[PDB]
Order: structure tokens, then C-alpha cells, then sequence
């Protein structure tokens, strides 16, 4: 939108590397540096999540892209979900094969 | 946990906000500048206001944070460039004051009214009045009047604020840990923590002053020319051996000679270089202009403009329906977003300035991936230099020829190269010594070795021998002459200039080096050569990550700036000024004066 898009967030603040198909959702209060903070998210200790907002006025490889990542796996077990097949015409009266 | 870590995401959150931050102020600055409307002037008051004071409170903030030697050098510049607080380290009543004396001398430079005692109620002011006045006119008593009033209606107010503002602003720079404002402003080449490469304060001075010993050569020849020609011109009101007048420089205060290039001119029946007829013929507009522009930086190899700068920017001017400033502005707002005012026209002027302001954009998203505080150069002359390089690259005679606007029948010749030569010379070469001269006068000042009951006579004998130029009229200690100029007033130092245009020459030889241009370095063209468009962007793309001196030894091999790639560029002017000047006489006078009876 020509205002702002301040609809998704992000985080940039975690401790160490995220495991892979981990999911961290976590309203807590990160720390930099030795004070304990208690949730006061003031000093030293800023909220982990950051503005992601988007305009139309914005350039080339800066535009929001949405993206969709499709997982697959082949453990042992009954087929559930697969393409479909080839489908030629029938053709009949005649030596075919099918 | 480390105190590492703690600037790192400091620094990490500032970029991640300033960026949407400046973007959203930038937007509003160029809604004005398209459209100049109230809604708008409360757009940047509350994008300033709400810009000032995060910057001030994350500066406080950060004001605190220990420095325990951090290694990589990339923190530390960030952290000292954000904890320059400026008028906050000292009582906010000081700040006020400073703050009311700005707006005090902005105001009266914007009505720096002068009126005639013949027409007292009917007058023009400084804009455009004395600026078309004295621009075309050369009645000599009518400028010198002119001047004579406008300095002082000027100075003679103007030098108290002047002599407090300089007391404040070195005071407050002692309070920055500076020996005065000079010292402050010199701080920016200042380079610590590279071994072999640290460049210090006055090492900039001494430089200054080794490139000046040789460009000196060159100005009083072209001085001693010049002095011939207006005796030539005007031999009853200037002495042939003596010094120039200061009012007849085509400009209120000797910033350029180009006004002076048709009186002086070589050979005033040659046809002039210049293709508005073929601009008329083909019908080319913007679209045009920056279409082969981009075929231009296509062909060495830089990547080509963005699409959404095509789709988003004005190229055309809209006529009177909205109010839009016609001065030329290359703003950045972020987020890979470029904008430009101007009112384009039919012409090679408009052509030139084109070209350098997109050109100015193709250098700042050179770093485009560089974090929000390091997207500028080093210093405030990468950019004037690579527009003024870039401009040099096309127009030269070649590239003219070969884009088809100039008919190869026409081709050159000797008379067109010293005609283009000398204009060069003056408006380029002319412009260095005087701001040298001005800057080494504000240091002065700023160091507080000059007496303010010496700072005219000083400024006069400095012109006197330094400048070559004298006044024809006295002056007493009530006047304010200095603070004249217009970045004066806007507190500006003006050592860029003789900066950007030392590195402008340097690089234009390092680069037609790179183009194994043989020959006149004016004929040299930089179309259709990757290899120098690969070796600028070898640095390009750093920015101001590095130091100025490592970024200029990456090209040129040299650690300091040196004047040679100027002598080359001119050395046929040169031996052309000394045939001529083989009956002229050569030298200035400091002790005569124009009103001596
Ligand atoms: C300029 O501003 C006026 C009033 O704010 C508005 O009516 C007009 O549409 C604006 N022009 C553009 C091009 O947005
Ligand atoms: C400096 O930091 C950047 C990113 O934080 C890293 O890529 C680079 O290797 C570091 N340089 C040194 C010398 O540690
Ligand atoms: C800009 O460069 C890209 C990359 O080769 C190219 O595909 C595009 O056509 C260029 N744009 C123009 C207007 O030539
Ligand atoms: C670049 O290539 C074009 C196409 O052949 C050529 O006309 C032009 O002369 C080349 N550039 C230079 C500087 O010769
Ligand atoms: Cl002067
Ligand atoms: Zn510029």
C-alpha cells in the first residue's frame, strides 16, 4: 500500500542458529550484554521483532516477494500423495496397447 | 553478552529504522520539491523534528557504550560518526543562541537589500538583481558602486554575529576536543587505525600547500593574460603592472572567470562548440538524453539504471500547475529509490547536468548494499569528482562526434582547442587558489592568530599578493567582508572545491591511463571500455567503507594528491600562455590601488 505494509514480521535477534523446520515463536525480550533484564525491553535489551513494511515506490530487488517452498519426503509408507498419468485418447477396434 | 556483540545489534536496529525512517523524510522533502504546498512544509517540520531527536537520543544512548578496542574498524567509524551530539555537549542555552544567530544571518543574506539613492522605493535585490546587472553590463563605475554598497549594506552589520559565531563555534569545538572549527572540519579526512595510511590534520595543510606551489604557475599566467586583455579593454581604470579590480571578475566575489572568457576570448570568429541545433533538428528530449546516457554507462559496463526510476521520477516540468524548485537535486531516498529536480531545456547545458546528476545516482548505488550511515563517500568531494569526471568523459570532442550530434566533417581544430582549453582553465583551475586562499584565512581566524582589528587589512593583503587582486575602494574596520560569501553565511568550508577538483584531474588521468588514451588528455573518451568501467567500480563499490587515501591508491598508485595529471591536461594552454605572454608582463604590485591620486 502507498502508506506502508507494517503487516509482517521478522526476527534477527535469536541466540544462536535456528534448527532447520523449527518453529521459535517467542514474545521475550532479548539481551545485549550482562544485565539480567526482566521484560522491561528498554536498554541493552530491544524486542527481537523489526519493522517489515513495503511501498510501491520501492525498487527493484527491495519490492515484497512472495515465496512458497513445497517440502518432500520418502519414508516407508503407503503412497498418498503423486502425479497423475499420461491419459492418451482411447482408441479402440484396433491392436493397441494399454 | 561482550560489549561486541552489544554494538553490533545497536548499530544493526539503527540502520534497520533510520533507513524507513530517512526514506519516509526524503519522501516528504520531494513532495515539496514537486509540489510546494503547506501540508508539505508541515511534512519535513515533523520528518526533521521526529528525525533530530532519535538521532540525538540514540546518540545520548550510545554515548555511554565502553570502547574496548573493537577490532574489523567497522563499528568504531559508525559509533564515533553517531556520537557527535554537536550543540548538546554544551548548555542547550548556547545551542538557542547559536541556533537564533543562524537564522539571523540566513535571513538577512536572504534580504541583503540594496536600493539606489535615485529610486530609493524602486530597487532590486540580490537575486537576480546584481547578477544580471553586472553579468551582462560592464559599465565600470555602475559595478563598482554596486559592490561598493552591497559590501556596505553587508559587512557592516554582518560582523559582530560573525565575530561571536566564530568565538561559539571554536569554543564549542573545544568542548568537541578540537582546537577550533577549522581543526573540527579538517577532522573528517582524519584516518586512524590504518597502519601506513593514517593521514593527519595538518598533513592535509602541508599537502595544500605542496599542491598549490605548482598550480601557482599557471595562475599568474593566466592572471598576467587576463590583466593584458582589460588593459586592452580598459586601460584608463586598471594599471598594467599593478593588481585587478575585485568588481570585474564576472561575479560578485572571484568564484569563477567563465563570465570573463568572451572578453578574453582568442578568437572571438570561430564558430562555438555547440549541438542546440541539432538538439532542434532531431527533437531529442529527457527521455532521450537519458536513454543514450544509459547506453553511455552501458557500454563500460556498469549496470544500467532501474526501471522504477523510469516509471517514478519527473523527467518533463509540468509547466505553472505545480510549484517545483528548478535547481538541480540527485536525492537518495533509500531503499534503492533515486529522484531528480530539474526543469530540463533544449540545450548542451542542460545535457551536461543531466548526465553528472545521473551520473552522481550511478555512484550512490555503487554502495546501494552499504549499511544507511555508510551510504556517502569519505569525504564531501567523491561525488562532485566523479560527476566532474564523468562530464570531462563526455564532452569530449570525440564522444561528441561519435554519437553522431557532431558531423566528423566538422572534426577540430587549434583555435577550438584553446578556446575549450581556456574556458577550462577558468572555471576551473581560476577557482582554486581564492578558496585556498579564503580557507586558509577561516583557518586562521578559527585559530585565533589573527586580531579582529586585523581581519580586513589581512584579507586585502592576501589578495594583494596570494590573490593578485586589490580593491578600489578603502574600507574601515566596521565591515564584515569575509562573511560576504554565500556558504559563509551557511557555514560551509569550501575546501571541497579545491579537493573535488585535484581528485576530479587525478582520476581523470588514472582512468584514461586505464583507456591507454594517447595524446591530449581533453580528446581522451571513455566509451565503449569495460576495463575502466571494472577498475572505478573496484572501488565504486566501496563507498566510504575505507579511507579516502586507500580508495585513491587503488587506481592511481599514489598516496597523496598530486598536481601533474593537471599539468598534462594543460600543458598546450601552458606553452600557448607563454608564447603569448612573451610581451606581457608578468608579476602583480600589492602597493598600488585604484584610488591612489
Ligand atoms: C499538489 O498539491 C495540491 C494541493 O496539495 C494538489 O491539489 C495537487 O493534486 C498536487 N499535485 C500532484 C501532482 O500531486
Ligand atoms: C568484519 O565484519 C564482516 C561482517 O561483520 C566480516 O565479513 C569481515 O570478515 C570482518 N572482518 C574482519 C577483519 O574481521
Ligand atoms: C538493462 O540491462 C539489462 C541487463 O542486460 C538488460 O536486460 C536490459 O535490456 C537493459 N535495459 C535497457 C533499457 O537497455
Ligand atoms: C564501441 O563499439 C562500437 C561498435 O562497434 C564502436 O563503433 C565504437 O567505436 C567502440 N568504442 C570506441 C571507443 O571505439
Ligand atoms: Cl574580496
Ligand atoms: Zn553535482
Amino acid at each position: 500500500k502507498v502508506s506502508g505494509n507494517y503487516n509482517y514480521l521478522y526476527r534477527l535477534f535469536r541466540k544462536s542458529k535456528l534448527k532447520p523446520f523449527e518453529r521459535d515463536i517467542s514474545t521475550e525480550i532479548y539481551q545485549a550484554g550482562n544485565k539480567p533484564c526482566n521484560g522491561v525491553a528498554g536498554f541493552n535489551c530491544y524486542f527481537p521483532l523489526q519493522s517489515y513494511g513495503f511501498r510501491p515506490t520501492y525498487g527493484v530487488g527491495h519490492q515484497p516477494y512472495r515465496v512458497v517452498v513445497l517440502s518432500f519426503e520418502l519414508l516407508h509408507a503407503p503412497a498418498t500423495v503423486c502425479g497423475p498419468k499420461k491419459s492418451t485418447n482411447l482408441v479402440k477396434n484396433k491392436c493397441v496397447n494399454f | 553478552s561482550t560489549i561486541e556483540e552489544q554494538a553490533k545489534t545497536f548499530l544493526d536496529k539503527f540502520n534497520h529504522e533510520a533507513e524507513d525512517l530517512f526514506y519516509q523524510s526524503s519522501l516528504a522533502s520531494w513532495n515539496y520539491n514537486t509540489n510546494i504546498t503547506e501540508e508539505n512544509v508541515q511534512n519535513m517540520n515533523n520528518a526533521g523534528d521526529k528525525w533530530s531527536a532519535f538521532l540525538k537520543e540514540q546518540s545520548t544512548l550510545a554515548q555511554m557504550y565502553p570502547l574496548q578496542e573493537i577490532q574489523n574498524l567497522t563499528v568504531k567509524l559508525q559509533l564515533q560518526a553517531l556520537q557527535q551530539n554537536g550543540s548538546s555537549v554544551l548548555s542547550e542555552d548556547k545551542s538557542k543562541r547559536l541556533n537564533t544567530i543562524l537564522n539571523t544571518m540566513s535571513t538577512i543574506y536572504s534580504t541583503g537589500k540594496v536600493c539606489n539613492p535615485d529610486n530609493p522605493q524602486e530597487c532590486l535585490l540580490l537575486e537576480p538583481g546584481l547578477n544580471e546587472i553586472m553579468a551582462n553590463s560592464l559599465d565600470y563605475n555602475e559595478r563598482l558602486w554596486a559592490w561598493e554598497s552591497w559590501r556596505s549594506e553587508v559587512g557592516k552589520q554582518l560582523r559582530p554575529l560573525y565575530e561571536e559565531y566564530v568565538v561559539l563555534k571554536n569554543e564549542m569545538a573545544r568542548a568537541n576536543h578540537y582546537e577550533d572549527y577549522g581543526d573540527y572540519w579538517r577532522g573528517d579526512y582524519e584516518v586512524n587505525g590504518v597502519d601506513g595510511y593514517d593521514y593527519s590534520r595538518g598533513q592535509l595543510i602541508e599537502d595544500v600547500e605542496h599542491t598549490f606551489e605548482e598550480i601557482k604557475p599557471l595562475y599568474e599566467h593566466l592572471h598576467a593574460y587576463v590583466r593584458a586583455k582589460l588593459m586592452n579593454a580598459y586601460p584608463s581604470y586598471i594599471s598594467p603592472i599593478g593588481c585587478l579590480p575585485a568588481h570585474l571578475l564576472g561575479d560578485m566575489w572571484g568564484r569563477f572567470w567563465t563570465n570573463l572568457y568572451s572578453l578574453t576570448v582568442p578568437f572571438g570568429q570561430k564558430p562555438n562548440i555547440d549541438v542546440t541545433d541539432a538538439m532542434v533538428d532531431q527533437a531529442w528530449d529527457a527521455q532521450r538524453i537519458f536513454k543514450e546516457a544509459e547506453k553511455f554507462f552501458v557500454s563500460v559496463g556498469l549496470p544500467n539504471m532501474t526501471q522504477g526510476f523510469w516509471e517514478n521520477s519527473m523527467l518533463t516540468d509540468p509547466g505553472n500547475v505545480q510549484k517545483a524548485v528548478c535547481h538541480p537535486t540527485a536525492w537518495d531516498l533509500g531503499k534503492g529509490d533515486f529522484r531528480i529536480l530539474m526543469c530540463t531545456k533544449v540545450t548542451m547545458d542542460d545535457f551536461l547536468t543531466a548526465h553528472h546528476e545521473m551520473g552522481h545516482i550511478q555512484y550512490d548505488m555503487a554502495y546501494a548494499a552499504q549499511p544507511f550511515l555508510l551510504r556517502n563517500g569519505a569525504n564531501e568531494g567523491f561525488h562532485e569528482a566523479v560527476g566532474e569526471i564523468m562530464s570531462l568523459s563526455a564532452a569530449t570532442p570525440k564522444h561528441l562526434k561519435s554519437i553522431g550530434l557532431l558531423s566528423p566533417d566538422f572534426q577540430e581544430d587549434n583555435e577550438t582547442e584553446i578556446n575549450f582549453l581556456l574556458k577550462q582553465a577558468l572555471t576551473i583551475v581560476g577557482t582554486l587558489p581564492f578558496t585556498y586562499m579564503l580557507e586558509k584565512w577561516r583557518w586562521m581566524v578559527f585559530k585565533g592568530e589573527i586580531p579582529k582589528d586585523q581581519w580586513m587589512k589581512k584579507w586585502w593583503e592576501m589578495k594583494r599578493e596570494i590573490v593578485g587582486v586589490v580593491e578600489p575602494v578603502p574600507h574601515d574596520e566596521t565591515y564584515c567582508d569575509p562573511a560576504s560569501l554565500f556558504h559563509v553565511s551557511n557555514d560551509y568550508s569550501f575546501i571541497r572545491y579545491y579537493t573535488r577538483t585535484l581528485y576530479q584531474f587525478q582520476f581523470q588521468e588514472a582512468l584514461c591511463q586505464a583507456a591507454k588514451h594517447e595524446g591530449p588528455l581533453h580528446k581522451c573518451d571513455i566509451s565503449n571500455s569495460t576495463e575502466a568501467g571494472q577498475k572505478l567500480f573496484n572501488m565504486l563499490r566501496l563507498g566510504k567503507s575505507e579511507p579516502w587515501t586507500l580508495a585513491l591508491e587503488n587506481v592511481v598508485g599514489a598516496k597523496n594528491m598530486n598536481v601533474r595529471p593537471l599539468l598534462n591536461y594543460f600543458e598546450p594552454l601552458f606553452t600557448w600562455l607563454k608564447d603569448q605572454n612573451k610581451n606581457s608582463f608578468v608579476g602583480w604590485s600589492t602597493d598600488w590601488s585604484p584610488y591612489a591620486d
